[PDB]
DNA sequence: TTTTTTTTTTTTTTTTTTTTTTTTT
């Protein structure tokens, strides 16, 4: 009885004693030389976690044995290097059962830790941060039809279904199911008795200000016999069907990011934008060139209006929206600029807010630079580009006359904050280690 | 020919004694001609300063220096300042112990 | 058509498959790159402007192109420039030559290299 | 030996695709 940690491929006689937290559905794949099944399973102990993976004939042997949460002996697998880029886990190593891997249930559970929720309140979620993952209790209030779309990016017909989970904070929530959890919802029993439904491991998204999705690794469990959903039981049925709730919000994508990070390869090879439906996004690029020309126009110096500005027969410059003259046109950027990154390159355009700190420098004060020397104002320019930023941006379709093509707008332009970002990436190569 | 100057924190010094490091800290204390640095690493090195340095009044510094035979102590090649009168030392430590795992990127 | 981050390290292991014809870096196309380094030594013609310079993985020169005094020997400094080799020499010609935000780039510049050279490696 | 983490939502502003360092060491 080896303890997880000590684990290594330096000992082939061993055993584990642990509690799955966490499974797989079984996933096939066909490509080129191969095509069959995996699936996965993490495991606890007093030492720590592993993940442990089965392929092909394990996942008849073993996926029925394995049920999440009950505590196994495991003995006679390979322990091979952890693939980082597909697992949560911070080890080093995983398992891969094989084809003399040992599996019996231990009825001795109580030297194996159980999973410790550390369960936020619903009106709490708003302090947790996008893309993370989170433990959450509450009652489904109630639950929305199956839907079935095609993502943009996999290109892989999604089931989906999203459910309103509520506490004693009084805000609503909504939590988005996907695949075969989804569909064979309602199959699961007590489900329309309004439920306290018990969620590991769930991510945070923005979506509606706070939203919840599953992942591979999610579990929610039906009315569990943990004190915490007999407080709610206790709590709902006597007042909460009652009173009035809030829904977060500022159809669906429950558990959605309101605009992902893409490389600029990604926004192309997804092919963002070349729909009706606006996608948004986020780029971290380099600017590398401002277009000079026509770089900015005459603007009715109006409030709220910015309809550009024509120089009529008395030399002056006319609205056609308010209706009116002024001896002032008001400059106003708008803005071309080539964006760099190192897995491409790609145009984006912004208006007057965003280019004036991209110039750093209103559009007038560029034009009164420009009015004494092209030196001064190519210069500006040329000074603008070398500087990275993270871009929030839009990406819709146009109709130039009848001709379609797509335009990607700077909704948001802040500049790299390179402790934070170093941090991220940190974090992404940590995962090739 | 430069030779790759690694970057370091303050257990690395054991790795490169005679070779010239690059370092990261945050000042502590400055006794005539010595600097006391804090690493990324949270252990702290002693750096031997350049008559003409004015490092006093400055927060976060990196020295590029030499490993000097005791274990711990450093003679001041050339020195850089930054913080104001925010530095991520965690990231620093990070970035050491990445380009420590990336020689191809980083060194010979 | 690209911006790679680079290490100057990067720059001088990169291979120019004989010919005159452009560098590869991990089995991609070196065009426009970019990197953090210090200056070392600044040399002025009438014509360009050529700084020594080096980021602790080697060293290299830049020349930028006259039709900056800000910059100073033994500060750090943004370089978006492209790969040439004359003569067996390896340079970089800059456009844009710029004194670094913080030092928190410098770091996250490294990264950054190492990072893009992760997804086109593998 | 062998494979992934999905959805979703909006301005008022010109024209419609733009040229990045150009030449010596
Ligand atoms: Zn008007």
């Amino acid at each position: 009885i080896y303890p997880i940690e000590g684990l290594s491929p330096y000992q082939n006689r061993w055993t584990i004693k642990a509690r799955v937290t966490s499974k797989s559905d079984i996933r096939h794949w066909s490509n080129q030389r191969g095509e069959g099944k995996l699936f996965s399973v993490n495991l606890l102990d007093d030492s720590g976690e592993i993940k442990a993976t089965g392929f092909n004939d394990a996942v008849d042997r073993f996926y029925p044995l394995l049920q999440e949460n009950h505590v196994y002996l495991i003995s006679k697998a390979r322990v091979n290097i952890a693939k980082k880029q597909f697992s949560n886990l911070q080890n080093e190593y995983e398992i891969t059962f094989e084809n003399s891997t040992e599996i019996e249930e231990c009825t001795d559970a109580t030297d194996v830790p159980e999973v410790k929720y550390e369960f936020v309140r619903i009106n709490e979620l708003e302090s947790v941060e996008a893309n993370q993952q989170c433990d959450v209790i509450g009652i489904l209030d109630s639950y929305g039809e199956l839907s079935e779309i095609v993502s943009k990016a996999s290109q892989r017909p999604v089931q989906k279904r999203e459910l309103t989970l509520v506490d004693q904070g009084n805000r609503s929530v909504k939590l988005t199911l996907w695949g075969k959890t989804a569909e064979t919802f309602p199959t699961n029993a007590g489900v329309d008795e309004k439920p306290v439904l018990a969620f590991k491991g769930v991510k945070v998204g923005d979506f509606g200000g706070r939203s919840l999705s599953m992942f591979s690794s999610s579990t929610m469990l039906i009315n569990p016999d943990i004190t915490e959903s007999h407080v709610l039981r206790g709590w709902y049925d006597n007042d909460g069907a009652h009173a009035q709730f809030q829904p977060y919000t500022n159809g669906g994508g429950a558990g959605a990011n309101m605009a992902e990070r893409r490389t600029i390869v990604q926004v192309k090879d997804e092919n963002l934008g070349m729909s009706e439906k606006p996608d948004y996004f986020n780029v971290r690029a380099t600017v590398v060139y401002i277009k000079q020309e026509n770089l900015y126009y005459t603007a009715c110096a109006s409030e709220g209006c910015n309809k550009k500005v024509n120089l009529d027969h008395e030399n002056n410059w006319r609205c056609e929206k308010c209706d009116r003259s002024y001896a002032t046109p008001e400059y106003r950027y708008i803005l071309s600029t080539n964006v760099a990154d190192a897995t491409g390159q790609m145009w984006l355009s912004g208006f007057n807010e965003d280019a004036t700190q991209l110039i750093g420098m209103s559009a007038g004060e560029l034009h009164k630079l420009r009015e004494e020397s092209e030196s001064e104002f190519s210069a500006a320019l040329h000074r603008a580009a070398n500087r990275m930023y993270m871009f929030n941006c839009r990406a819709k379709m146009d109709t130039f006359n009848d001709t379609a093509r797509v335009r990607y707008t700077i909704s948001r332009a802040a500049p790299v904050d390179f402790a934070k970002a170093g941090m991220e990436l940190v974090d992404a190569i940590r995962a090739y280690m | 020919m430069e030779k790759p100057t690694p970057l370091i924190n303050s257990s690395m010094l054991g790795q490169y004694v005679g070779q010239t490091v690059r370092i990261v800290g945050k000042v502590h204390k400055v006794t005539g001609n010595t600097l006391l640095m804090q690493t990324s690493d949270l252990g702290n090195v002693e750096i031997a300063m350049t008559p003409d340095s004015d490092v006093s009044s400055s927060t976060f510094v990196e020295v590029t220096g030499k490993v000097s035979d005791a274990g711990s102590s450093f003679q001041a090649n050339q020195i850089r300042e930054f913080t104001t009168v925010d530095v991520d030392l965690t990231l620093v430590e990070n970035v050491v112990q990445i380009s420590a795992a990336f020689p191809n990127l980083f060194s010979d | 058509n690209t911006l790679r981050p680079v290490t100057i390290r990067q720059i001088l292991n990169a291979e120019q498959p004989h010919p005159d014809a452009e560098f590869i870096l991990d089995g991609a196309e070196l065009g426009q790159l970019t990197f953090v380094a210090v200056v070392r030594n600044i040399s002025r013609n009438a014509t360009n402007v050529a700084y020594s310079v080096e980021d602790g993985t080697g060293q290299i020169e830049v020349r930028q192109w006259l039709d900056a005094s800000e910059i100073r020997n033994n500060v750090y400094v943004r370089v978006l420039g492209t790969l040439k080799s004359f003569q067996n020499r390896r340079s970089i010609s800059s456009g844009h030559m710029r004194p670094v935000i913080d030092y928190n780039e410098v770091m996250f510049h490294r990264l950054e290299a190492v990072h893009a050279h992760l997804q086109v490696t593998r």
